[PDB]
């Protein structure tokens, strides 16, 4: 219907949209709306018209866009990004819960299907070079800076690549599936780096630190 | 005379069986040694 | 010295027993979170208010969020802190209409039993022992 | 009524103290 | 909502959950290795502690509860003096009866013995 | 009267100001103000239907002003 | 605590039959 | 030797409660064509005191203060929600059901609320027996203009409230609560048919509440019930207690008294049903012909004061005739009493003949009879729940009049 | 039992706070048995 | 000992319960009169102890240390017969009595009337006095040796430079019982890291942080790697697998508390 | 001097006692909190209430109801203030726990 492309970044529109034709993407700080063309899979997205609202509110506003957006309908797969908030709420009434776990979603990744193939397609693979990032804190949407290391360039076998996301959803890198790292290796790398820096900070205050070795 | 008997048995499921066994009369210190050896044998 | 102090502490309040459900008082000690002379520490604002019985209704806008003669839970206190509730009126031992006994509402929740204090409880001796014990 | 009209840390000033008691709900008309 | 399928039988819609509750799968699971723990709890008499706590959930005043239990035990002893003081205690009988009056089955007066006593004269030596 | 009032409250009907005034009508002439004052304290710090009225205050004052010994001016 | 608040007709008259 | 020798409810119905500290003892939930009900899964032996049947935790209820101001326990409505503004504009005296309907819709829209799951076992619009869902055809079979007028006024009030508060400009969080009018009408019907009012103490606060209580609204109504509701304040639990010393056999339905001292018309107005053994039903007699109250009570063994008439059930032995209908007759028949003055039988014959004439005139005033109404119910195959409810209501009134006639006959027979 | 899964450490402050929350949630009869079991576990690992 | 029990020497118990032992002797016709029963008690006959052990069941006693500073300085316990001449005391009630085992002594009292026994059983037992009246804090909290044991049990893996000598450029268990069994068979240590398959909701206390690294596959499945757990999700399915990185110690602590709760529930 | 009939004695005693109770609890709690001792405010308020519950009949207030220097309760003094005008003159007194 309407074309929000090129409009203001944080202005509030003067009408209430119909959410039956939109993709409602709910994050921690906002609910994100992207126009949904009809489809049995409901995986088709139209990025020309987008809106951002505070969570559970019908005061619509055009979101801030930090990168060029698609013009033709593209089929995409949605995956959220965030943390868990396992708290111990105070026990007020009888049988009050001992803990409370919630999923604080801060980023939503929209990854294009390769050639807009369907999930039921036996040749379905994901196109990791086409990822759009939705940020709750900034109420914005961007395109991911994807770095490709697997040989092949533009033309390759999409079945053998693996995407790695680091740095709070900012680093996107494509590697071969063979060189995937163990979760233990990732955790140990982070622990080793942090503890190495902490130990060097602790030992720096000794007056023979300049004539000492690490081992 | 020294005798043994099963004093309890159950089958909660097909992969969970329980049993309780007795051994008496015993002299002082024998029961602990028998229990330790039997537990090691049962577990490994 | 503490043994002498404990005996005098128990002595002065040995006769205080919870003997009524409600003395019928309307007075209430006012508790304020915001004071322009010091930024109040929320930790002190909580532990003192827990277990107290409100002497007056609390309103947020046109909605009543806490009623008179209602035990102050920790959820209500945080709600009071979350919004701008500058006045809280509570029923304390200072507000009871007697110096020979106290009622259930002016005392508050039981120190050990979780619920409101029960009739016939010798809260005076417990008060005297609680202060003199760590001496 | 005359005393009610005249009635209108607790500060050392007597009328400031009266106003404080009115605000702290210690005493009122 | 009324509909008969031509044979006198009335066909009606069954009510179903038709929704997902994640608390069902995660909560209806049983620990398998508490046989000795349950047996020891029964042997030492913590079920009576649970019963005492349960009885006080319906009492406004606990002192009144204690007085009523003592009065009922006194009536028990006065009516049948010879039945109490040994393996049966009057207060335990009162507590078991008050628990049983709620429909919860309990052994009478929480009276239990050791089936493994090696004949008369042998006394269990407690291991401190 | 006291036995019947105890039985009435045991049966589930609590005493109101009427029954308490009836009881005070006899306690006020016993020569001991403490009995009537105990009844008055029971009434004053109780429920709404037990609260004293003019007749209750009159009974307690009459009990105190016609005491056998000691001074009761402060109490009145 | 626990001390608070002070803690024959129809006989000899049956049917003769 | 062992070798030689109504349907059960959906297990998830009790399982969702059970995982949330709901406990049912000695009873099982069974579902039939009429609706859900609670029945003793075994023989509930009579004990000295009342027995615990069910335990419903407070946190699974939807309760609102019965008196102004409106505070909800537990507090599910957030501060600043427009649903509070919708609730707060209601009439404090008569609009109690509207507030409960608003709370029900709000809870149904709440993702973590329990009633989002329990709401799938409530009767639907085509299964609820409330008269707010009845059309003009069903109300025409009540054969009572007053009840029809009351139902029409209630429907008008509900629709007016919905139109006033659910117009075009309402926010989306409010419009989705009730997109169309019949959704709110069904919410109000559920509130009216399942609300329980009680005086509950929470902590130190004692107050009256209008409560939507799961697993306790499934109990059915009776004027001689075997169960009652008791609130346990210390742990905030509502207990369903069977009467002390009253034996209950396997398969016997567990019932409570929804409201004592209410005739069939009020039951139809509120819960959308009526019973033939209502001991408070009234039949307007002329009052010129009167019988002896004491003899009528003694013949049928009805004892107690006028507000506690009860059949002894011992001297009768096997007389199924004496039931709540006879008690209602004794409470409604024109009677005279002169302490110990005996009645002359001759005057009693004339009085009962005149009263029977009045009863037969009343039966003739109805276009149809009760037996033909039962036949219509048996042959009924394509009618709404309210249709059969109205048919049963008029049939029960006819049965009550016939019971009065038979009681007068046997009373005049046994007077000698 | 909807117990949270502690995965960092149990010190003196944590065990005192955990017991207080268990009393509020489960009551003193349940927590009394939990204390007996935790007492053995702490002794058995020391 | 249980939290509601104490141990009494034979001499103290036979002195305190002497009249009840006399009643037990006479009641079952083993003593002709009071004098004969007392003579039997003086002779330490072997049947005196059976009657004493029988009559001590269900009859509470009151213990008391000397400087009674608060009301928890006297508590009620269920006495049992222990060998020796010392009073056996539970370790978790020592803080309330302010008692340590370097020479302290206690006095024992026997409630006689039914009212006193009811008061002792229903008001003074330790399992109903877990909170201190002063501020409401727990009084029966594990201390010292138990606290050290719990601290060592729940002290997790060595991490970072304390785990590997060089910069890195663990078993998987289906259920906690498998991990504990492997620990019993000396396959793993108390603090060696392991991955535990989790089939409940996310209930592990951890820092509220985004995944360290997300391994997204072109087929749709992606692995989210956190500091203490791994979560496998897919876009085609609604499946969600959780693996917790922990030790045998955390598993043991959680299982201890869970089994205590479940066993107490099942025993009732 | 500002207020005459009992509003002089009543309000003066009320203001003195309200200020005394606040500072009495603060000083006691400050001493214990400096030592790490945790005591609820209720226990101290039970003790202070007995400290600040009496008034002293002034040396010039003489009648047949009270005598000068007599130690009477605060609530009794205020109730007789509204009911009599017979020189009910009193001032708040702080009593030690002994
Ligand atoms: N004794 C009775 N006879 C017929 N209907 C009854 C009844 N008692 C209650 N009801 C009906 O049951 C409703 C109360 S909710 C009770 C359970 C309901 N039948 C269900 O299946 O969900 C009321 O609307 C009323 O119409
Ligand atoms: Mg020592
Ligand atoms: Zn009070």
């Amino acid at each position: 219907f309407i074309s929000t492309q090129g409009w203001d970044s944080e202005m509030v529109v003067d009408y209430r949209i119909n959410e039956d034709e939109f993709h409602k993407i709910s994050l921690l700080d906002c609910d994100f709306f992207i126009r949904k063309p009809p489809d049995p899979d409901n995986d088709v997205y139209d990025f020309r018209e987008m809106y951002v609202t505070p969570p559970d509110t019908d005061i619509y506003s055009v979101p801030r866009v930090l990168a060029p957006m698609p013009q033709k309908y593209i089929r995409c797969a949605m995956s959220d990004y965030g943390c868990y908030d396992v708290t111990e709420p105070p026990i007020d009434a009888p049988r009050d819960p001992l803990y409370k776990s919630e999923r604080e979603i801060s980023k939503v990744f929209l990854t294009k299907h390769y050639r807009n193939r369907r999930l039921n397609d036996p040749e379905f693979v994901l196109d990791f070079e086409e990822i759009y990032v939705i940020d709750s804190k900034t109420k914005s949407i961007t395109r991911a800076r994807v770095l490709v290391t697997v040989p092949g360039g533009r033309k390759r076998d999409r079945k053998d690549d693996l995407l790695v996301i680091r740095d709070n959803g900012n680093s996107f890198k494509i590697i071969h599936v063979g060189e995937r790292d163990d979760p233990t290796t990732v955790i140990e790398r982070e622990e080793w780096t942090k503890t190495r820096e902490d130990m060097e900070k602790h030992l720096r205050k000794l007056r023979d630190f300049s004539v000492s070795n690490w081992f | 005379t020294l005798q043994w008997k099963c004093v309890e048995s159950r089958r909660d499921s097909k992969r969970l069986y329980y049993g309780r066994f007795i051994l008496s009369p015993l002299m002082k210190g024998q029961a602990d040694t028998i229990g330790i050896a039997m537990r090691r044998a049962l577990l490994g | 010295d503490a043994g002498y102090l404990t005996r005098r502490l128990v002595e002065v309040v040995q006769h205080i027993v919870v003997r009524r459900t409600d003395c019928g008082t309307i007075r209430g000690i006012s508790v304020s979170p915001r004071n322009k002379s010091r930024m109040m520490s929320e930790r002190i604002f909580i532990q003192t208010l827990i277990g107290r019985v409100l002497a007056d209704d609390i309103y947020i806008g046109s909605r009543c969020v806490a009623f008179r003669n209602q035990d102050l839970g920790i959820g209500l206190v945080n709600r009071f802190i979350t919004f701008g509730t500058q006045s809280i009126s509570i029923r304390t031992p200072f507000t009871c209409r007697s110096t020979s006994w106290i009622c259930r509402l002016c005392y508050g929740r039981s120190p050990t039993h979780g619920d409101l204090v029960e009739l016939g409880e010798a809260v005076g001796i417990i008060a005297g022992q609680s202060i003199g014990e760590p001496g | 009524e005359f005393w009610k009209r005249r009635f209108l840390w607790f500060p050392e000033e007597p009328f400031e103290a009266f106003k404080e008691m009115r605000e702290r709900k210690v005493f009122d008309v | 909502g009324i509909q008969r399928d031509d044979n006198g039988r009335r066909i009606w819609r069954r009510r179903t959950l038709t929704k997902k509750d994640d608390m069902l799968r995660y909560k209806l699971q049983r620990v398998p290795f508490v046989e000795e723990q349950v047996r020891k709890i029964k042997e030492v008499g913590k079920v009576m502690t649970m019963d005492i706590e349960r009885l006080l959930l319906s009492e406004d005043n606990r002192f009144e509860f204690v007085n009523s239990v003592a009065a009922e035990a006194t009536e028990y002893v006065e009516k049948n003096r010879d039945e109490y003081g040994g393996t049966k205690k009057a207060i335990f009988h009162v507590l078991s009866n008050r628990v049983n009056d709620l429909g919860f089955d309990r052994p009478e007066a929480y009276a239990e013995s050791d089936p493994y006593k090696p004949g008369p004269g042998y006394l269990k030596e407690y291991y401190t | 009267a006291l036995d019947i009032s105890y039985e009435m409250e045991a049966a589930g009907r609590f005493a109101t100001t009427f029954h308490f005034n009836c009881l005070l009508s006899v306690q006020a002439t016993c020569g001991i103000p403490e009995v009537a004052y105990a009844t008055f304290e029971n009434m004053e710090y109780g429920e709404d239907f037990m609260k004293p009225d003019t007749e209750t205050y009159n009974w307690v004052i009459q009990a105190y002003t016609r005491a056998d010994s000691y001074d009761r001016v402060q109490d009145v | 605590g626990t001390g608070f608040n002070k803690g024959d007709i129809l006989f000899y008259h049956r049917e003769f039959c | 030797f062992p070798l030689f020798q109504l349907e059960s409810a959906d297990p998830d119905f009790y399982k969702i409660g059970y995982v949330r500290r709901v406990r049912a003892y000695g009873v099982e939930f069974k579902e039939g064509p009429d609706g859900f009900g609670i029945y003793a899964s075994k023989d509930i032996e009579p004990r000295r005191r009342a027995r615990v049947i069910m335990e419903i935790p407070h946190e699974l209820m939807i309760t609102i203060r019965q008196k102004h101001p409106w505070m909800f326990f537990p507090d599910i409505v957030p501060i600043g929600h427009p649903i509070f503004d919708i609730i707060n504009s209601t009439d404090p005296e008569r609009d109690w059901d509207l507030r409960l309907a608003c709370l029900l819709l709000f809870s149904f829209d709440r993702e973590d609320h329990f009633w989002r799951l329990y709401g799938d076992f409530l009767p639907a619009a085509d299964e609820c027996s409330s008269l707010l869902l009845a059309t003009e055809e069903d109300l025409a079979e009540l054969q009572d203009p007053q009840l029809v007028s009351t139902i029409r006024q209630q429907q008008k009030r509900v629709l007016e409230f919905w139109e006033k508060n659910w117009h075009s400009g309402v926010p989306l969080k409010i419009k989705r609560l009730a997109e169309d009018a019949e959704r709110f009408i069904w919410a109000v019907s559920i509130a009216q048919t399942r609300c329980i009012s009680m005086k509950t103490r929470i902590g130190a606060l004692v107050q009256d509440l209008n409560m939507m209580i799961p697993y306790a609204d499934m109990l059915n109504h009776s004027f001689e019930p075997n169960c009652f509701l008791h609130w346990r304040p210390k742990d905030r639990i509502l207990e369903v207690m069977s009467n002390a010393g009253q034996a209950i056999k396997k398969g016997e339905e567990m019932t409570i008294n929804y409201m004592p001292g209410q005739k069939n018309n009020m039951l139809m107005e509120r819960y959308g049903f009526s019973t033939p053994v209502n001991p408070w039903d009234a039949i307007p007699f002329s009052g010129d012909s009167r019988i002896h109250l004491n003899s009528f009570l003694s013949v049928f063994n009805i004892f107690g004061l006028p507000e506690e008439y009860y059949h002894d059930s011992e001297l009768s032995g096997d007389d199924s005739f004496v039931d709540g209908a006879v008690i209602a007759a004794a409470r409604t028949l024109p009677t005279w009493s002169d302490i110990d003055l005996p009645p002359i039988p001759s005057a009693e014959r004339k009085a009962v003949k005149e009263l029977q004439d009045e009863c037969r005139k009343m039966l003739a005033e109805y276009p149809t009879t009760s037996e033909q109404d039962q036949k219509l119910l048996d042959s009924l195959s394509e009618a709404r729940t309210t249709f059969a409810t109205a048919v049963k209501y008029r049939m029960h009134r006819k049965m009550f009049i016939g019971k009065i006639i038979k009681a007068l006959d046997i009373y005049q027979e046994r007077l000698l | 039992a909807n117990l949270v899964f502690h995965n960092k450490v149990i010190d003196g402050t944590a065990i005192k706070r955990l017991i207080s929350r268990l009393i509020d949630h489960f009551g003193m009869a349940y927590t009394s048995h939990i204390l007996d079991q935790v007492k053995t576990l702490g002794f058995q690992q020391a | 000992l249980s939290l509601h029990r104490c141990g009494l020497p034979r001499e103290i118990a036979i002195e305190l319960f002497q009249t009840f032992v006399i009643r037990g002797l006479i009641r079952q016709h083993l003593a002709s009169n009071i004098g004969v029963a007392k003579s039997q008690i003086r002779e330490k006959k072997p049947i005196v102890w059976e009657i004493l052990q029988e009559v001590m069941q269900g009859h509470p006693v009151l213990l008391n240390r000397a400087p009674t500073l608060h009301r928890l300085g006297i508590q009620s316990f269920q006495p049992i017969l222990v060998e020796g001449r010392t009073i056996c005391l539970h370790p978790l009630v020592c803080k309330g009595f302010n008692a340590d085992f370097d020479g302290d002594q206690m006095a024992v009292h026997v409630p006689l009337s039914l009212e006193a026994q009811a008061e002792a059983r229903l008001l003074m037992f330790s399992h109903m006095n877990l909170l201190s009246p002063a501020i409401g804090d727990p009084i029966s909290v594990p201390t010292q040796d138990m606290l050290i044991g719990l601290y060592v049990l729940t002290s997790g893996t060595r991490r970072g430079i304390c785990a590997n000598r060089y910069n890195p450029c663990e078993p998987f268990f289906c259920n906690s019982y498998d991990a504990i069994g492997a620990y019993r068979q000396k396959r793993i240590n108390l603090d060696s890291p392991l991955w535990l398959r989790w089939q409940l909701d996310q209930r592990v206390i951890a820092s509220k942080e985004v995944p360290i690294e997300v391994h997204y596959e072109s087929f749709g499945n992606y692995h989210e790697i956190y500091a203490h757990y791994l979560i496998v999700r897919s876009v085609k399915k609604e499946t969600l697998y959780i693996y917790i990185r922990t030790t045998v110690g955390h598993i043991s602590f959680y299982r201890e508390i869970e089994e205590a709760i479940q066993g107490f529930s099942q025993a009732c | 001097r500002i207020l005459g009939i009992p509003w002089g004695f009543l309000i003066g005693a009320e203001l003195t006692i309200v200020q005394s109770r606040i500072s009495l609890v603060n000083k006691i709690q400050k001493v214990y909190r400096s030592q790490g001792v945790q005591i609820h405010n209720r226990h101290i308020e039970i003790i202070v209430r007995q400290i600040t519950s009496k008034v002293l009949v002034s040396e010039e207030g003489m009648s047949n109801v009270f005598l000068p220097g007599e130690l009477i309760g605060l609530l009794r003094a205020e109730r007789t203030g509204r009911a009599l005008e017979e020189a009910i003159c009193y001032r708040a007194v702080l009593l030690g726990i002994t």
